[PDB]
RNA sequence: CCCACCCAUACCCCGCCCUCAGGGUAGAAACGAUGCCCUGAGGAGUAGGCGGCCGUGGAGGUCAGUGACGAAGCCUAGGGC
RNA sequence: CGGGACCGAGGACCGCGCUCUGCAAGGAUGCUGGCGUAAUGGUCACCAGCGACCCGUCUUGAAACACGGACCAAGGAGUCAA
RNA sequence: GAGACCGAUAGCGCACAAGUAGAGUGAUCGAAAGAUGAAAAGCACUUUGAAAAGAGGGUUAAAUAGCACGUGAAAUUGUUGAAAGGGAAGCGCUUGUGACCAGACUUGCGCCCGGCGGAUCAUCCGGUGUUCUCACCGGUGCACUCCGCCGGGCUCAGGCCAG
């Protein structure tokens, strides 16, 4: 049981992981490289009105 | 700026969806991949200018990326529906990948991938019938 | 259940089985190749002149260390025995399958035995006791066997070729 | 048979990054085409430099610069391929134009302030295809642990 | 092979069996062929032998590499600060031993000949004066150069 | 249809690399396996012995992976995998997956016929 | 002593494989640039060192993947790479 | 000036040249016949000519000796932590 | 309550009437062993046997699932078919014979005529989209212009072995 299961990683990587994979999310190529079917989505980055 | 479609090539050279890897060679899905191949001349999604033809019900269609509207994929592509004339055909798809300036490069991939549209779209032939061979085929 | 010969249709055939039959494979085996191909009476006759010591299965292939005896002359050899209890067992399958016949209504004097098999059973396991405190198998080794009776039964050539072929039909 | 008293060796140095960094494939490819289409020896020593690995490319800090600054460097582009650090012990400094794979985030806070530009290797390419007017500096190589331990 | 005579063959660029080399006659050089002489056969050539080594199993050295001599361009690249611009111009440095018959000779490729037709002598490894073929046998290399180009 | 034209398809071998002993023993499989017993015949080369395999019996680089018509084998599972082949008719068969049922089978044989694409099974669960 | 002839994985010429080395390839009609094109040399191997690929159980993503019109497994003097 | 064998790599043009309407000059074309199928090719079984010790393992420099192996299926041995 | 654990030689010794059966004076030692089928629908009735069972004939989607039961490898064995064998077989290279096979091929493309079926031929006008000069759509063709089909002829390219 004492096999090291856990990775410390540290918290400055994690954030700049994080801020990549949101930049990515902004490319509509990357997006259907990983499969998503966004053809018909209006606007990439898609945001909708907090109203509804 | 952060974004290009050289990084954008870095990034999906190795994996992407689209990618089909086989023994005899590397193909792509992708509908704006002209041959289907795996390369930077051919990576639709990639490429910041890019066409796509796709069988119609008689005829074919061809897809091009609009430049302005790369962060809009509901009105990014500029699609023409061309059934008329094999010849027109070809002659307006090639004029449009070549004339402007717009991918010079897939011309003959455009075309081609048209006539081999064209081509399928044709009535097949009745095969010649199989004969038996030797001796415990043929008895 | 399947039989071993799959070729043999059942309409003008008569079939026979046993399974797990305590008498010796190898005894049985020779039996059997000694009445194979046989016409059915035949074999019969033969089986009852094995068990009446008359007439004697040859020994071929589990015959090491056998006896000689002269009625091996009529196989072409010298090593053959009277094998009783698979000669009875043959007889019970041999005339289970002759009512077999009967009943499907074949004719019982045009029959011949086709096919018959025998195959190893599951061994009988007992033990015997030696020298030392221990202890070894003494074990049988069974049989299946199975039998089947039936009623008793200028193209491509060359264009010098041809021409030749030609000339001579002419001349 | 061929006799061969001698060994034909192969290369002892890199031809390509071990660093998996899609922007420094960029630079990479951007630096071959330059050392490939030019004369000049710089491109090729900055395109060395970006295939090394990092304790063959030590940090440079403020205070280095600063130092190779003078004698009549003052208007010198400085190029360095590594981290450009700040230095705490230089109170002032100089108006400066340095082109660096990175810099820390004081060292480009002091940079702008003192009134000098940071660039990149792009954009070092961009201005100075040829490398003209430029100071090439490297950090301290023994200067490690390791090295110290040796 | 001992080590003097081995290296006397490296630095002679005989590293292989039937490989052939120009040498200019000094004393220099005539004590390293009698040193390996128990390895190697050599003579003196006349121009017939000259001409069809040059012209049959030419190579020149462009880069370090091994590249067949097809036309005058290559040697003038190679040969014309020293006024050899064409192959008859390395024939005639060659075969007369001119002022540049170092750089010519270290210009041509080792030549790698055939073996001989009709073969060797009875006794291969022997001097050319017992009945075998090491050695000086002086004129006679022409037969030798004719059986294996 | 016919494929593209190509230089002669040459095997330097066309006979397996048998394992040593494989013949004698039913527990090895008869898949190569190199020797490594220092004393080994097949090892050290003897002359009579079985060959080992090398990178000098290597097929020609225009010609690698080519069925003898002169295609390359790709598998496909559906006509979507099927119809990547529209520009390579000249070059790559298609090749139906096992697994595929009878009228998928038959769905990909007919949009194959259709594209010109040889499948080198189309005679399968007929 | 002389002439002719036999043949080694040795030598010469040609093809093909791999390795190494040297070049070219963007105001891109442009490329699995981790590619392609051109040229040359080299090829045995125990201990030992290094690189790349094949295979098995399981996990994330993906192929809008295969499948009771038959998945997995098994047998096969049947074929392809 | 004949006689024979083996080979035909490349794939628009560019070059060096010549005997210069063209060419044997930076790698084969032209003409013709039979057949269009098991004919070529391939796999398996067997005969024939030549070739060919039974594998690890151990020892030292090496052999020999020695030791293990009737056969088959499934496990089965450089891992984890500091 | 869960798991990037194991999947019946694994995982606890134990998935089963397992700390059981069994061994030992005793302290103690200590296994092997899961799976028919959706449903027993687990074969009526006839016939041969002393019986076990066999054969017909049903049941099932399947008995090639018969309480030896899912799938059913190998060692090893029986039958059938083919073959070899004068004190070993087995293997490598290369033919040959016999047996058995995978490919390839069946015609494509381009012209010149003749006969049909149609007008998504060129230009112009308007609208729309775009790469901002290129396209699509709607009216215009009135058949020496485009697109399909069928008969003929010609050229070229096509498979195997060869001179």
């Amino acid at each position: 049981i004492w096999r090291k299961w856990h990775v410390k990683i540290n918290q400055g990587q994690k954030r700049f992981a994080t801020a990549s994979a949101l930049a990515a999310s902004a490319v509509a190529p990357l997006l259907m490289a990983r499969g998503h079917q966004v053809s018909t989505v209006p606007e990439v980055p898609l945001v909708v009105d907090s109203a509804a | 700026s952060n974004v290009s479609a050289d990084l954008i090539w870095e990034v999906s050279r190795n994996y992407n969806s689209f990618l089909v890897k086989q023994r005899t060679g590397t193909f792509s899905r992708d509908a704006l991949n002209l041959t289907n191949q795996h390369s930077r001349k051919h990576a639709g999604f990639v490429n910041d200018k890019a066409l796509g033809i796709v069988p119609a019900e008689k005829g074919v269609k061809v897809i091009a990326k609009k430049v302005k509207a790369a962060n809009k994929p509901a009105s990014s592509l500029y699609t023409v529906t061309y059934k008329s004339t094999a010849r027109k055909a070809y002659k307006a798809i090639a004029s449009q990948a070549a004339k402007h300036g717009y991918r010079a490069d897939l011309r003959q991939a455009a075309v081609a991938r048209a006539s081999a549209i064209l081509r399928s779209q044709r009535p097949v032939k009745p095969e010649p019938p199989k004969k038996l061979r030797g001796a415990a085929a043929r008895r | 259940v399947r039989y071993a010969a799959t070729e043999i249709a059942p309409t003008k055939s008569a079939r026979a089985r046993g399974s797990y039959l305590r008498v010796s494979f190898k005894n049985t085996r020779e039996t059997a190749q000694a009445i194979n191909g046989w016409k059915l009476q035949r074999a019969l006759t033969f089986l009852q002149n094995v068990i009446d010591k008359k007439e004697a299965v040859p020994m071929r292939r589990y015959a090491g260390s056998t006896g000689r005896t002269a009625q091996g002359k009529q196989w072409g050899v010298s090593r053959a025995r009277w094998p009783v209890k698979s000669a009875q067992f043959l007889i019970g399958l041999l005339k289970n399958a002759e009512a077999n016949a009967d009943a499907k209504g074949l004719d019982t004097g045009n029959l011949i035995i086709k096919h018959i098999q025998v195959n190893q059973a599951p061994k009988q396991r007992r033990r015997t006791y030696r020298a030392h405190g221990r202890i070894n198998p003494y074990m049988s080794n069974p049989c299946h066997i199975e039998l089947i009776l039936t009623e008793a039964e200028e193209s491509h050539l060359s264009s010098r070729q041809r021409g030749v072929r030609i000339r001579r039909a002419l001349t | 048979g061929i006799d061969l008293r001698w060994k034909h060796v192969r290369s002892s140095h890199r031809k390509a990054p071990k660093s998996d960094n899609v922007y420094l494939k960029l630079l990479v490819k951007l630096y071959r085409f330059l050392a490939r289409r030019t004369e000049a020896p710089f491109n090729k020593v900055v395109l060395r430099r970006l295939f090394m690995s990092r304790i063959n490319r030590p940090p440079v800090s403020l205070s280095r610069i600063a130092r190779n600054l003078k004698n009549g460097n003052e208007k010198k582009t400085v190029v360095v391929v590594a981290t450009v650090t700040d230095d705490n012990r230089l109170l002032q400094v100089p108006k400066m134009e340095v082109a660096a794979l990175r810099f820390t985030a004081k060292a480009r806070a002091r940079i702008e302030a003192a009134g000098g530009r940071t660039l990149t290797l792009d954009q070092l390419a961009l201005e100075k295809p040829t490398g003209a007017n430029t100071l090439l500096l490297r950090g301290p190589k023994n200067a490690r642990e390791a090295v110290k331990h040796f | 092979i001992p080590p003097k005579p081995r290296k006397i063959l490296q630095l002679l660029r005989l590293r292989q069996i039937n490989n052939g080399v120009f040498v200019k006659v000094t004393k220099a050089t005539a004590e390293m062929i009698k040193i390996v002489e128990p390895w190697v056969a050599y003579g003196y050539p006349n121009l017939k032998s000259v001409r069809e080594l040059i012209y049959k199993r030419g190579y020149g050295k462009v880069n370090g590499q091994r590249i067949p001599l097809t036309d005058n361009a290559i040697i003038e690249e190679n040969l014309g600060k020293y006024g050899i611009i064409c192959i008859e111009d390395l024939i005639h440095e060659i075969f007369t031993v001119g002022p540049n018959f170092k750089q010519a000779a270290n210009f041509l490729w080792p030549f790698k000949l055939s073996n001989p037709n009709g073969g060797f002598r009875p006794r291969k490894f022997k001097h050319f004066i017992e009945g075998g073929d090491l050695g000086n046998r002086e004129e006679h290399i022409n037969a030798l150069i004719r059986a294996m180009n | 249809v016919a494929a593209k034209k190509h230089v002669p398809i040459v095997k330097k071998r066309t006979k397996r690399f048998m394992r040593h002993q494989s013949d004698r023993f039913k527990c090895l499989d008869s898949a190569w396996r190199k020797p490594k017993g220092i004393d080994n015949r097949v090892r050290r080369r003897f002359k009579g012995n079985l060959a080992m395999p090398s990178i000098g019996y290597g097929s020609n680089k225009k010609t690698k992976h080519m069925m003898p018509s002169g295609h390359k084998a790709f598998l496909v599972h559906n006509v979507k995998d099927v119809e990547l082949l529209l520009m390579h008719n000249r070059t790559y068969a298609a090749e139906i997956a096992h697994n595929v049922s009878s009228r998928k089978r038959i769905d990909i044989i007919t949009r194959a016929k259709q594209l010109g694409v040889k499948v080198t099974n189309a005679k399968a669960k007929v």
